[PDB]
RNA sequence: CGCGACCUCAGAUCAGACGUGGCGACCCGCUGAAUUUAAGCAUAUUAGUCAGCGGAGGAGAAGAAACUAACCAGGAUUCCCUCAGUAACGGCGAGUGAACAGGGAAGAGCCCAGCGCCGAAUCCCCGCCCCGCGGCGGGGCGCGGGACAUGUGGCGUACGG
RNA sequence: CAUCUAAGGCUAAAUACCGGCACGAGACCGAUAGUCAACAAGUACCGUAAGGGAAAGUUGAAAAGAACUUUGAAGAGAGAG
RNA sequence: CGCCGCAGGUGCAGAUCUUGGUGGUAGUAGCAAAUAUUCAAACGAGAACUUUGAAGGCCGAAGUGGAGAAGGGUUCCAUGU
RNA sequence: CGACUCUUAGCGGUGGAUCACUCGGCUCGUGCGUCGAUGAAGAACGCAGCUAGCUGCGAGAAUUAAUGUGAAUUGCAGGACACAUUGAUCAUCGACACUUCGAACGCACUUGCGGCCCCGGGUUCCUCCCGGGGCUACGCCUGUCUGAGCGUCGCU
C-alpha cells in the first residue's frame, strides 16, 4: 500500500536491489559454473514473504 | 502434596495413571524452599537451610546463601570451593543436603538403586548392552 | 462458500516480521513470535523437531564472535602482546 | 613409505589441498627443475618459477632448445606463459599457451636479494644432508 | 556398527597354523607353487649369517 | 510360537535396547592410552615403585574364599603402631594405611607387621636435599642400587 | 605516492587529522567523478584512497589507545575496554594469588610430613 | 520533648562487583505418557522411556561407611569381567530382575560445627609510600572506616583430641 | 552378639561423549547411491503459522569456444577453420 | 579380468510398487458467458489483432468513468529487443 | 503402381541408462574439549571500479595494522610495487576497529517520545534551537549516604 513503515520499505528495497541479472563478465571467470540468476523473482508469479 | 495439573482432573490414559489427588512430589519442601531462594538470588550460591517454623498451610525455612565473588570468600580457603564454576546452582541439581536426601543415595543394601552415582547412572549401566569386539 | 469465494476475503495479516529471529511468525494480535517466542527471554526450542533445531542452531549463521574464539583458543587467549618487530 | 600419522595419504584429501591451495603455497607447488649447468653452479635441484626468468619447454608440443622468457605466472590456473610459446586463434591474434612449470627447465634465474637467499638456504641444507649421510 | 566384525581363534589352533605354514615353507614344491621363483636358491630353508 | 522341543527363552529385548548399545571399537585405543598413562606416571615418580604403595596381607571374607590371601587397601593403625611407624609418615615413605580396618587375630596382625619390617629394611630413603644428607641413606646404597621397582611391591603369595 | 602506516606513526594528532581531511576530500571528489563518468584511473583510485583513510584512522586509534593504556598503567580501576578480554569464564576465575594460597593447617601438614623420594629394592 | 544507642525496614543513575541469554552429544534434579506385548483387556509391559521443565563442566555425578558380612573376615567412590538371566518380583501370566564375595583399571585423602584454650589472635574497604603489572600481588604506615562477642582466627574432628 | 556412628562439607584418577575445534583411517556409497544437501542446500519453492523442502556433477590437454564467405529479418543453414 | 579363498546392501515382469522418460488416444476435445465490427494510411521483412484518421456500436453517472483504504512492491515512466 | 500397417537392419532424432571418473558423504578412532552485559548464539541492513547469489567483511565495511612469506591478483580495466631513505600477493593473526535488532538495558515498537551532565554553533551564556560525547534496565552482595517506626532503650 501507499502507507508503509520504514522497516517494510527497507525490506522491499533490498529485494528490489537483488532482483537483477548477473553481470556478463561473471561468465568469463575461472571455474564459473553459473549460468543465470536462479534466484530471480517476478512480482506476479512469486509473492514476497511479507 | 502435588496435585496433578490436568484440566478438570482428566488424565487420559489407563486407570493406573488416573491419580490426581494424593500424589506426592519427589523432593521435599525444604528442597523447594532452597530452589526458590537460589533462583531469585542467582548470583549467590545456596549452602544449606533449616526449619524455623510452620503452620497448617505454610512451612518456613531459612537458606544460607554465599556471595562467591566477595573477597572474604575468595581469599579464604576451606570456602573457596563454593566459588568454582562447577558449584553454581547446587540447589537445582540436588547437591545441597535437602536436595540430596531425595535422590536415594547411600551406602549398602538399602540403596542399590543408585550404585553408579545416581538413579539414571545405575539405570543406564544396567540397561546398556555391552557388545564387545569378540563375542 | 468455503472455497474460492472465501479466499477473496483474506487481506488482513496475522503475522509480521520478528525483530528477533527475523521470521514472519510474529503474531501481531498476540504480540508473540510463533517460531522464537520473542517477548520471552528464552528462545523457543523443542526436541520433537530436530530438523527445526538444526535450521537455527549455532553455526547456521555467521558466528562473528565464535569463529574468533576458536582461533584465539589455539594460542591460549593471549592479549597485550605483539610479535617481535622487524 | 610414509610413517607420520599427522600427514595424510588419502587421495581425496590430497587433491583437495592441491586445488584449494592458497597462493603462497601455490608458489612452492609451481616449481621447476634447474638446468644441469645451474644445478652444478648452485647446489640446488629445483626452484619455484618466477616472472622474469628464462626457461625452455621439455615436454609437449613445444619441446625444443629455444630459450624463452617467462612473461606470466598464472598461479590460479597452475600454468606459466613463455615468450614465443603461443598459438594463433581464429580471428588472427596470438595467445599464449599455458604450460605447467614442471615441464620446463630454468636456464637463467632472475636473481634478486630474495632469490639469492633462497638458493643459499637450499644449497646449505643439501650440504648438511650429505654431511649427515656421508 | 555392531555386526561382529571380529572372530577369536583358539591359541592352539593359531599355533597349529604357524607350524603348518613354517613346515610348508621348507618344501620347494609348495613354495614354487606359490610362484616364488626359488630356482637358483641354494637351499630352501635359506639361512644367512647374523651380520644381516 | 514354540515348535517341538526346545528351551523356554526369555530374551530381555523388549525395551528399545538399540539406543543403549556399547560398542568396544575403542578398546584397543583405550588399552594404548592406559599403557601410555602408566608409563608417564612411572616416569613422574622417578625411583619410586611404579605399581604404587605396598599393600597388606589380607584374607578374603566369605567361606568360599577364606582359604585364599590377597592384597588389602592398607595397613591398619594397630599394625603401624607395633611396627613403629607414624600413621602420617607411612604415606610419605610409600606405605598405604587403612584407618578403618581393625585386626581381629594376632596371626594376621603379626604377619602384616613382619611385612612392614621387610619393606622398611628394603627401603632406600633419598635425603630431602641431595647435597646435604641428614638421616636418609648412605650414598653407596642409593648411587645405583635405587632402581624403579616394577610389579606389585612384594607381591602377596598363597 | 602511497601512504604507509610505518611513516604515519611519527606524526602528531594535528597533521594526522589534516591528512585524514585531505584524503576524505579526495574520496568525495572521486565519488563525484564516478557518477559523472570520469575515467578508470579515477575509478580505481577510489580503493586506494579508501585504504589510505583506514590506514590513517588505524594509526590514530592505535596511538590514542596505547596512550590510554600508558595513562591507566598502575591504577586500581581501568576502563572495561582496557581490561583483558580473555573469556567471560576465565575472568571469573580465582586469580593466581588466591589459587595458590593455603590454610595454616595445610601448611603445617606439608612442613611436618613432606613427600619423600625413595626406591624399593627387589 | 528534643537529642542519641540499637533493632527492624526503605530509597539512591550512591562506590565496587555478580546473575540473566546460547549450545546442550555426554552429566545432574524433577516431571512423565501412549503406541506396543500379554494373541482380547483393566494390574503388569512398554518405562521412570519419548515428549516437557530446570542446572552445569571439560567431564559431570559419586565418594571417604549410620558399609559389606557372619568369615581364619573384608574396608571411600567410579569403570570392566563375573556373580547372573541368578536371589527375588509378577493377572507367579506375558514378562521383569539386582547385590555381596572374587579378578582387574585407578587409587588419596580430608575439613568444619560442637566441647575447650588463646587479652578478636580474625576479616573487608579506603587512603599514602615503595617493589613489580599479568591473571593484580607483596611490604610498610594511618588515635583511617566497617564487619565481628547473636562468635572471626589459631590448635583441634571419632584414625580420638 | 556383630557392625557402623545418621540428620554438616570438600576431593584427582580410572569412566561418558550422535554438539564443537583439529586431525587420521576404512573389505563402506559412488550422483535415483552416500547426509536432505558432491553444485549460489536447509537454497528455490509451499503454508497465515507451527513447519514442509527439492531438482541440479562431467567440452577439451589446451578455448585452440569456429576468423572469413554466402542465403535469410533473425532463429537457423551451407562452405571454411 | 581369469584361477584359489574370503565378504555381501549380490540376480526382478508384477507389489493401484518408487523415481525419470516415452507412446496410443490425437493434430483429437477444444480455444462458444456479458450485441461488433469496417475502410484507408503509416511504421515494419512480415498486420484480422500495433498507431493515426474516418465510420458503425457498446458501457449509459448504482459506468467498462474519475479517485482512494487493505493487499501487491516497482507492476509507474521513457528508450530499445 | 502407390498409400497405410507389420517385421528386420543402416543412418538420424528423442531420452539420459550404463561405464569410467569424484575438492562429497557415511562409519570408526585420536587429541583438545573454548560462548555471553568487556554484550553471545541468532536476525536485519549495508560494504567491491564493473558484483545478483555464495563467500568475506562492518561506515576503517570482499578489509586496517603487525609478523612470516617473497612478485603477484586476474574475467576486464586501472594502478602501484628501486623487492635495501623496505615489499605485490598469500598465510598467520597477538594491535586496532566492529552499523541496527537480539539476554538487549532510558520508555516503546508493524509507530515513536523523554530526562540528566558536559562540549561546539545560531545565542553572544541565560537559557531557547541545532549538532556531538557520556549516562539513564531488572535482580542481587559488600560497603556509603539519606532516612522511617505509639519497635527496644538512655539522657531530659
Ligand atoms: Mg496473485
Ligand atoms: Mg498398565
Ligand atoms: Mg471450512
Ligand atoms: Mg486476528
Ligand atoms: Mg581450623
Ligand atoms: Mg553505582
Ligand atoms: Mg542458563
Ligand atoms: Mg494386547
Ligand atoms: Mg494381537
Ligand atoms: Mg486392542
Ligand atoms: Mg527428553
Ligand atoms: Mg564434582
Ligand atoms: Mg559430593
Ligand atoms: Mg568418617
Ligand atoms: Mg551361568
Ligand atoms: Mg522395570
Ligand atoms: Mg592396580
Ligand atoms: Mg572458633
Ligand atoms: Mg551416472
Ligand atoms: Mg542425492
Ligand atoms: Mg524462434
Ligand atoms: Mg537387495
Ligand atoms: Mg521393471
Ligand atoms: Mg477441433
Ligand atoms: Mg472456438
Ligand atoms: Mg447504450
Ligand atoms: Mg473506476
Ligand atoms: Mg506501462
Ligand atoms: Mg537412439
Ligand atoms: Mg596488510
Ligand atoms: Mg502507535
Ligand atoms: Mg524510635
Ligand atoms: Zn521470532
Amino acid at each position: 500500500s501507499s502507507h508503509k513503515t520504514f522497516r517494510i520499505k527497507r525490506f522491499l528495497a533490498k529485494k528490489q536491489k537483488q532482483n537483477r541479472p548477473i553481470p556478463q563478465w561473471i561468465r568469463m571467470k575461472t571455474g564459473n559454473k553459473i549460468r543465470y540468476n536462479s534466484k530471480r523473482r517476478h512480482w506476479r508469479r512469486t509473492k514476497l514473504g511479507l | 502434596g502435588r496435585k496433578r495439573p490436568v484440566p478438570k482432573g482428566a488424565t487420559y490414559g489407563k486407570p493406573v495413571h488416573h491419580g490426581v489427588n494424593q500424589l506426592k512430589f519427589a523432593r521435599s519442601l525444604q528442597s523447594v524452599a532452597e530452589e526458590r531462594a537460589g533462583r531469585h538470588c542467582g548470583a549467590l550460591r545456596v549452602l544449606n537451610s533449616y526449619w524455623v517454623g510452620e503452620d497448617s498451610t505454610y512451612k518456613f525455612f531459612e537458606v544460607i546463601l554465599i556471595d562467591p565473588f566477595h573477597k572474604a570468600i575468595r581469599r579464604n580457603p576451606d570456602t573457596q570451593w563454593i566459588t568454582k564454576p562447577v558449584h553454581k546452582h547446587r540447589e537445582m541439581r540436588g547437591l545441597t543436603s535437602a536436595g540430596r536426601k531425595s535422590r536415594g543415595l547411600g551406602k549398602g543394601h538399602k540403596f542399590h538403586h543408585t550404585i553408579g552415582g545416581s538413579r539414571r547412572a545405575a539405570w543406564r549401566r544396567r540397561n546398556t548392552l555391552q557388545l564387545h569386539r569378540y563375542r | 462458500t468455503k472455497g474460492t469465494s472465501s479466499f477473496g476475503k483474506r487481506r488482513n495479516k496475522t503475522h509480521t516480521l520478528c525483530r528477533r529471529c527475523g521470521s514472519k511468525a510474529y503474531h501481531l494480535q498476540k504480540s508473540t513470535c510463533g517460531k522464537c517466542g520473542y517477548p520471552a527471554k528464552r528462545k523457543r526450542k523443542y526436541n520433537w523437531s530436530a530438523k527445526a533445531k538444526r535450521r537455527n542452531t549455532t553455526g547456521t549463521g555467521r558466528m562473528r564472535h565464535l569463529k574468533i574464539v576458536y582461533r584465539r583458543f589455539r594460542h591460549g587467549f593471549r592479549e597485550g602482546t605483539t610479535p617481535k618487530p622487524k | 613409505m610414509k610413517f607420520n600419522p599427522f600427514v595424510t595419504s588419502d587421495r581425496s584429501k590430497n587433491r583437495k589441498r592441491h586445488f584449494n591451495a592458497p597462493s603462497h603455497i601455490r608458489r612452492k607447488i609451481m616449481s621447476s627443475p634447474l638446468s644441469k649447468e645451474l644445478r652444478q653452479k648452485y647446489n640446488v635441484r629445483s626452484m619455484p618459477i618466477r616472472k622474469d626468468d628464462e626457461v625452455q619447454v621439455v615436454r609437449g608440443h613445444y619441446k625444443g632448445q629455444q630459450i624463452g622468457k617467462v612473461v606470466q605466472v598464472y598461479r590460479k590456473k597452475y600454468v606459466i606463459y613463455i615468450e614465443r610459446v603461443q598459438r594463433e586463434k581464429a580471428n588472427g591474434t596470438t595467445v599464449h599457451v599455458g604450460i605447467h612449470p614442471s615441464k620446463v627447465v630454468i636456464t637463467r634465474l632472475k636473481l634478486d636479494k630474495d632469490r639469492k637467499k633462497i638458493l643459499e638456504r637450499k644449497a646449505k641444507s643439501r650440504q648438511v644432508g650429505k654431511e649427515k649421510g656421508k | 556398527t555392531w555386526r561382529r566384525w571380529h572372530r577369536r581363534v583358539n591359541t592352539t589352533q593359531k599355533r597349529y597354523a604357524i607350524c603348518s605354514a613354517l613346515a610348508a615353507s621348507a618344501l620347494p614344491a609348495l613354495v614354487m607353487s606359490k610362484g616364488h621363483r626359488i630356482e637358483e636358491v641354494p637351499e630352501l630353508p635359506l639361512v644367512v649369517e647374523d651380520k644381516v | 510360537a514354540p515348535s517341538r522341543n526346545g528351551m523356554v527363552l526369555k530374551p530381555h529385548f523388549h525395551k528399545d535396547w538399540q539406543r543403549r548399545v556399547a560398542t568396544w571399537f575403542n578398546q584397543p585405543a583405550r588399552k594404548i592410552r592406559r599403557r601410555k598413562a602408566r608409563q608417564a606416571k612411572a616416569r613422574r615418580i622417578a625411583p619410586r615403585p611404579a605399581s604404587g604403595p605396598i599393600r597388606p596381607i589380607v584374607r578374603c571374607p566369605t567361606v568360599r574364599y577364606h582359604t585364599k590371601v590377597r592384597a588389602g587397601r592398607g595397613f591398619s593403625l594397630e599394625e603401624l603402631r607395633v611396627a613403629g611407624i607414624h600413621k602420617k609418615v607411612a604415606r610419605t615413605i610409600g606405605i598405604s594405611v587403612d584407618p578403618r580396618r581393625r585386626n581381629k587375630s594376632t596371626e594376621s596382625l603379626q604377619a602384616n607387621v613382619q611385612r612392614l619390617k621387610e619393606y622398611r629394611s628394603k627401603l632406600i630413603l633419598f635425603p630431602r636435599k641431595p647435597s646435604a644428607p641428614k638421616k636418609g641413606d648412605s650414598s653407596a646404597e642409593e648411587l645405583k642400587l635405587a632402581t624403579q621397582l616394577t610389579g606389585p611391591v612384594m607381591p602377596v603369595r598363597n | 605516492a602511497k601512504i604507509k602506516a610505518r611513516d604515519l606513526r611519527g606524526k602528531k594528532k594535528e597533521e594526522l587529522l589534516k591528512q585524514l581531511d585531505d584524503l576524505k576530500v579526495e574520496l568525495s571528489q572521486l565519488r563525484v567523478a564516478k557518477v559523472t563518468g570520469g575515467a578508470a584511473s579515477k575509478l580505481s583510485k577510489i580503493r586506494v584512497v579508501r585504504k589510505s583513510i583506514a590506514r590513517v584512522l588505524t594509526v590514530i586509534n592505535q596511538t590514542q589507545k596505547e596512550n590510554l593504556r600508558k595513562f591507566y598503567k598502575g591504577k586500581k580501576y581501568k576502563p572495561l575496554d582496557l581490561r583483558p578480554k580473555k573469556t567471560r569464564a576465565m575472568r571469573r576465575r580465582l586469580n593466581k594469588h588466591e589459587e595458590n594460597l593455603k590454610t595454616k593447617k595445610q601448611q603445617r601438614k606439608e612442613r611436618l610430613y613432606p613427600l619423600r623420594k625413595y626406591a624399593v629394592k627387589a
